[PDB]
């Protein structure tokens, strides 16, 4: 919708639209449009210092994306002040903006110390865990840390982001998470039997498809991801893979129970 | 500190005088009070030039908020009303500097002073003057009273005086600049009825902050130059009547002429032909006056500036009195004309060798690289004159020098026997001004730095260069040719020779090159650890000794900012250390000055940075530490630091949402330093310290942590006499009793 009309409007509304095509652009991952939408922003605004920091992170350009940082800061103090003043839980809004922000600072020192990569992902699960369960804020919160780190490089934070989701009525977000996990669509492919990689995402999959109507489909499929596990156990037992074995172990029992509740 | 600070102050009363002033500056940095007061109301009753330096200098200098306002506001009060002009100009400046701290009392103040001033509008003058400095300092309060400013300034302007008009112009200017940021018809009515040699000039200057607060740009064209709907509609009038006025008083009457070259740029500015070659005859004719010269250049080229395609046509004319005004050594403005005709290249070419000619002149290096900025082609040739002329200059009065060795520095050029002779230049030299500048030149002359040619060159330089920097008498070019040795130096640093004089140059008495020399080495010993290493380890024992075995405020101090320093460079000679040091720090802190709280403080960040994972452990008690100081004002150390160190903590060790849970109370003090403080710094810490915690779930925040009412069915006979008891109890408590 924001492709097909940019010159057929005016530039009061071109002004509103800027921040949804920013933020649809950097969502997509089209850099040329994103560069063309935020420079229609006003500079004096918070979103923008944040959109332009954002780029410079992109374009390797850290000192502007300091000052932009610095600025945006002080476009906050007003925000925060005014809703602070009554109450706690009416100025959440704006300590999520806090958040992002020093996370976005933290970005920095992430491209210039290899030493410190570990300390920081680790950091980075442990402070995601006290904020509220909503989905809007960890969608904000990961997409601003998808500038350093795939989804397949951290693949917990993604099962508990689509566990969330399934909890609420938004069975189609996980899906699409678990299917950008998987690495293919065995949707498509019916014929075929699930990959046998990475076996959480399977049976994180496999619940989420009892979710919905294939209740006969997941239990065949669950059947078969047993005897699978049972097989691999055994020819690939060693003293190494011993806390391998704990945990294949651990898993087989989640498993086990599963299918008698459904029988 | 009675009779030492009334001696000092007298002396300031009886370059001289602004060094003076920043002594007295630096003394009360230092630091009684009842002395200084008494040698203020000394010196203002007498000898004012140095009373005005000694009261405006402490402004912005010390805590006074409201007592000294209280004080001086009679003092500058006194002056105002009846008084010699001239030195006003130095009792404004320190009514612009008393302005600018606002406690509680500007309003009152400047409008009392708007409506002294107002009333007398060695009377005028004084009441221009306070409007003016009213007008700069306070844009807030000044702005509330315009009406009676116009009417009464309109009346006051036109008497017959010019130092009235200097100065209402000018107030006029800045009411109108804080109009117009936020009359200009009755602005314009008056100038025109006047006009109709007083009632000239200073219409002019009016309808020129009109013209120029209409369009900005021909104005942000005159002062970039300098340095090296009401108008539009009534434009054909004004425009006639200008150009009437010009054409018939050709001789009528020196201010009427600055006046119109003031005026006629702006106005070919606003439109750019109509009265242009009228424009280059009234400009050219008023060159060849020796008072109009200087002004007519002025005009000139401001007037090419407004005007850019007709200009051309009278090159010739000007260029030729160019070529002969020079050859003598007026064209200072003249050179300023020529870079502003290119904003033209064969011209320039022989234009070179006159310009290089008038030898060593301030503005023509600045002038020919702005040139070479706008249009690039022409340039060896200037270089080559420039090189000749220079070369001129320096085989053989001392400012021509001064100004040589600062020119050899500006854009590019095209040396070996000039670096030589530069060799000799400095040897022959005492003086602080020729070595300063000699030593600049030859630090920025050898910026190129894998080749054993121009090496051996390189060594005896930088050998001579070090030799001074470590034998010079005098500290100041000690300083500046330590300084000049930046990052890209490390092949000829890490030789021996070399590094016996670095260490020497340690262990100084200024302590200003102790830091800079430190930091040096430190940025050092990456390639020659064999020689770095052992002497900073000697150096850090030092430092720890005298820290812990001596009793004296300074040399501690001195010694936390050495150690800050030393931690925050070559940090691989830290790691193994890194629990004896904290030990010492943590018990300076825990003891029952605040520069040593201070560098104490700032030194635990760095060492929080340069570790991590490997300080937890100790960040309970530092937490404690610096949660105890953050409230209870009694121990008030700053904020912006603990603040600074407390995130540096947060973010380097890894400690998140459980301190919530352990203090309870650290979010309700967060949130407070929003709510009550005036600083960007600190508000920016405490939000940045709010984003390293995290954010908390409302539900986790809720875990960590009458007289209606007498209003019953009571009859009223009943409910008076009560609510009076609870007020009375209420109140019958200490307190407020002391008087009731």
């Amino acid at each position: 919708q924001c492709c097909e009309k940019w010159t057929l409007v005016n530039d009061e509304t071109q002004a509103k639209m800027a921040r949804m095509a920013a933020a649809a652009a950097w969502g997509l991952g089209q850099w040329d449009s994103m560069e063309e939408y935020t420079c229609m922003i006003p500079r004096d605004t918070h979103d923008g210092a944040f959109y332009r920091a954002v780029l410079a992170l992109h374009q390797d350009l850290f000192s502007l994306a300091q000052q932009c940082i610095d600025k945006a800061r002080d476009l906050l103090d007003a925000e925060l002040t005014a809703m602070a003043g009554e109450s706690y839980s009416r100025a959440y809004g704006a300590m999520v903006s806090c958040h992002m922000l020093s996370e976005l600072e933290e970005v920095i020192q992430y491209k210039l110390v290899p030493e410190r990569r570990e300390i920081i992902r680790q950091i980075w699960w442990e402070r995601l865990q006290g904020c509220q369960r909503i989905v809007e804020d960890w969608q904000k919160i990961l997409m601003v840390r998808s500038l350093v780190v795939s989804p397949h490089e951290d693949m917990r934070t993604w099962l508990k982001y689509a566990s969330l989701c399934g909890k609420s009525g938004r069975l189609a977000l996980a899906h699409k998470t678990l299917v950008l996990l998987l690495g293919v669509d065995p949707s498509r492919q019916l014929d075929h039997p699930l990959p046998t990689v990475h076996p959480q995402v399977t049976y994180a999959y496999m619940k989420n498809m009892w979710k919905s109507a294939r209740k006969i489909d997941a239990f065949q499929h669950m059947q078969h991801f047993v005897q699978t596990m049972q097989q691999q156990a055994q020819h690939a037992i060693a003293t190494e893979d011993q806390q391998h074995k704990q945990e294949l172990h651990k898993l087989m029992a989640r498993c086990f129970l599963k299918l008698g509740e459904w029988q | 500190s009675n009779v030492s600070v009334l001696q000092q102050f007298a002396s300031g009363l009886k370059r001289a005088k602004a060094a003076k002033e920043l002594q007295h500056y630096v003394t009360m940095e230092l630091r009684s009070t009842r002395f200084y007061d008494q040698l203020n109301h000394h010196i203002f009753e007498l000898e004012r030039k140095g009373g005005i330096l000694a009261i405006a200098s402490l402004i912005g200098v010390e805590g006074g908020n409201a007592t000294r306002i209280g004080r001086f506001a009679n003092y500058l009060r006194n002056l105002l009303p009846s008084n010699d002009p001239v030195v006003m100009e130095m009792a404004s400046k320190a009514i612009g500097r008393l302005a600018m701290a606002g406690d509680t009392f500007t309003a009152e103040y400047v409008e009392f002073e708007v409506k002294r001033a107002l009333e007398w509008l060695g009377r005028r003058h004084a009441a221009v003057l306070v409007l003016r400095e009213l007008a700069i300092s306070v844009p807030t309060f000044f702005f509330q009273q315009v009406q009676p400013f116009f009417d009464n300034i309109f009346v006051a302007v036109w008497d017959p005086k010019q130092a009235i008009r200097e100065g209402a112009v000018a107030a006029l200017r800045a009411c109108l600049i804080l109009t117009t940021q936020r009359w200009y018809r009755h602005t314009f009515e008056e100038a025109e009825k006047g006009f109709d040699d007083d009632r000239i000039h200073g219409a002019l200057l009016i309808l020129n902050e009109l013209v120029r607060i209409s369009s900005m740009e021909g104005e942000r064209l005159r002062e970039e130059m300098e340095e090296i709907l009401v108008e539009s509609r009534c434009c054909r009038d004004l425009m006639e009547e200008k150009f009437d006025q010009v054409c018939q008083w050709v001789l009528k009457c020196s201010l009427i002429q600055m006046t119109i070259l003031n005026l006629l740029p702006r106005l070919a500015a606003f439109r750019p032909t109509q009265y242009l070659q009228d424009t280059m005859n009234h400009v050219l004719s008023c060159v060849k006056k020796e008072k109009e010269r200087t002004a007519a250049f002025q005009a000139l080229g401001l007037l090419s500036v407004a005007v850019r395609s007709e200009f051309k046509v009278y090159l010739p004319r000007v260029l030729d009195i160019i070529r002969a005004a020079l050859p003598p050594k007026v064209d200072a403005t003249v050179f300023t004309c020529i870079s502003m005709l290119a904003r033209i290249q064969q011209d320039i070419k022989e234009l070179l060798e006159p310009m290089l000619a008038v030898g060593l002149s301030p503005a023509l290096t600045a002038v020919l690289y702005d040139l070479s900025r706008q249009i690039p082609q022409l340039k060896k040739d200037i270089q080559d004159g420039l090189l000749k002329m220079l070369s001129l200059v320096l085989m053989h009065d001392v400012g021509s020098i001064t100004l040589a060795l600062r020119t050899l520095g500006s854009f590019e050029f095209e040396l070996t026997q000039f670096v030589r002779h530069c060799a000799d230049h400095f040897l022959n030299s005492e003086h602080k001004e020729i070595r300063m500048e000699a030593a600049r030149t030859c630090s920025r002359l050898l910026t190129p730095s894998v080749s054993q040619t121009a090496v051996q060159v390189v060594a005896d330089v930088l050998s001579k260069l070090l030799v001074v920097g470590i034998t010079d008498p005098d500290p100041d070019i000690r300083y500046c040719v330590l300084a000049s040795l930046d990052e890209r130096f490390d092949a000829h640093l890490a030789q021996a020779e070399n590094l016996q004089a670095l260490f020497v140059a340690l262990n100084d008495q200024v302590f200003e090159i102790r830091e800079l020399a430190i930091c040096t080495v430190g940025r050092l010993s990456s390639m020659n650890p064999a020689f770095v290493m052992p002497f900073l380890r000697k150096m850090l024992i030092q430092i720890l000794t005298e820290l812990e075995h001596s009793g004296i405020g300074r040399i501690k101090e001195q010694s936390a900012r050495m150690l800050g320093h030393l931690v925050s460079n070559a940090p691989r000679l830290i790691r193994p250390y890194m629990e004896p040091i904290l030990k010492a720090l943590i018990l300076k802190l825990k003891d029952p000055n605040p520069g040593v709280i201070n560098n104490v403080l700032a030194t635990i960040g760095e060492l929080a940075q340069v570790s991590g994972l490997e300080m937890r452990k100790w960040v309970d008690e530092l937490f404690i530490i610096i949660m105890d100081m953050l409230q209870d004002s009694s121990l008030l150390a700053k904020r912006q630091v603990a603040l600074w160190t407390l995130g540096q903590l947060v973010a380097s060790t890894g400690y998140v949402v459980e301190p919530y849970r352990k203090y309870p109370t650290l979010l309700e003090v967060l949130l407070n330093f929003l709510k009550t403080e005036q600083n960007q710094g600190t508000r920016r810490e405490a939000i940045r310290v709010l984003g390293l915690l995290g954010a908390l779930d409302p539900y986790k925040h809720k875990v960590n942590i009458e007289m209606l009412v007498n209003m019953g069915n009571l009859p009223l006979d009943e409910f008076y006499p009560a609510v009076s008891m609870v007020a009375l109890m209420r109140i019958f408590r200490d307190q407020s009793l002391s008087h009731h």
